[PDB]
């Protein structure tokens, strides 16, 4: 299936690049990276229910879409 | 489609309802981005590329992405990318009840932070394109959905009858701004990618 662009596939160029940045990082950045992380974390928490439980409660108000299912 | 009918179009278990059709488009829209695991110091990556893009370096390695995608289909993609516009107008929308307000606000200000970070690696790529010369066995780069559809659902928020939902839109520019800004570490060098 088709997803938006995963940011590993973007940093594999520099798998292998030892270098360090000319700007030495700060707070902000680290405490931006860390919400991201957390984030990401988040975003690959999806369980069965969270899908099926509001389907099985909608199809009482459409019959066009009891059929479907 | 049932979902966003009922949550977008205005009995005593309408907010019931309404509450199942949010938690499916939040569901669907977190499907659609998808999960990623990404190495461990990746804050110096992410400075690495400023640092390669700042600069007009022509060392960087891009074979990942001219390696031609000739199993797919570029109709399913494009079915599934006005899929997933029609969720982020649909999220967007949802500001407008004061329930609903705060997890969207949250997950949308995730979002933009999210597809600021890709754009900035996208921007490094395209730099790195522009002086490849040409060869017959090269091809184009794999399929995906573009991540500028947000700003397709924020051009048609703006005009929303709803003051709520043009404020929100108008913050989520803000907020992909300052993430840039963060990003850089100041903003002389911001107006460099490609998303502007």
């Amino acid at each position: 299936d088709f997803r938006t662009l995963p940011i590993s596939q973007l940093v594999a160029p520099y798998a292998k690049d030892s270098r360090e940045p000319s700007v030495m990082i700060d707070d902000k950045f680290e405490a931006f990276m860390a919400n991201h992380r957390r984030f990401l974390a988040e975003l690959g928490d999806v369980r069965a229910r969270d899908v099926l439980e509001p389907l099985m409660q909608l199809q009482h108000i459409d019959a066009n879409f009891a059929h479907e299912l | 489609d049932l979902a966003i009918q009922k949550l977008t179009e205005i009995r005593q278990y309408d907010p019931y309802y309404k509450r199942q059709a949010l938690n499916l488009i939040i569901a669907q829209t977190k499907l659609r981005v998808g999960f990623d695991s990404v190495p461990e110091d990746l804050p110096r990556l992410v400075r690495l590329q400023v640092e390669d893009l700042v600069k007009k370096n022509r060392d960087v390695d891009i074979s990942l992405f001219e390696v031609s995608d000739k199993e797919r289909s570029i109709a399913k993609k494009n079915e599934e990318q006005a899929l997933l516009k029609r969720l982020l107008k649909a999220l967007l929308y949802a500001e407008s009840i004061p329930e609903f307000k705060q997890e969207v606000d949250a997950l949308l200000v995730n979002l933009a932070r999210h597809f600021t970070l890709i754009e900035i690696g996208r921007s490094v790529i395209d730099m790195k394109k522009a002086y490849t010369p040409f060869d017959t066995k090269s091809g184009e780069g794999p399929l995906f959905i573009d991540n500028r559809v947000l700003s397709e659902a924020i051009l048609e928020s703006l005009a929303n009858e709803n003051l709520e939902v043009r404020e929100a839109a108008k913050r989520l520019i803000k907020e992909m701004h300052n993430a840039a800004v963060t990003v850089f570490g100041s903003p002389m060098h911001v107006p460099r990618m490609t998303f502007w």
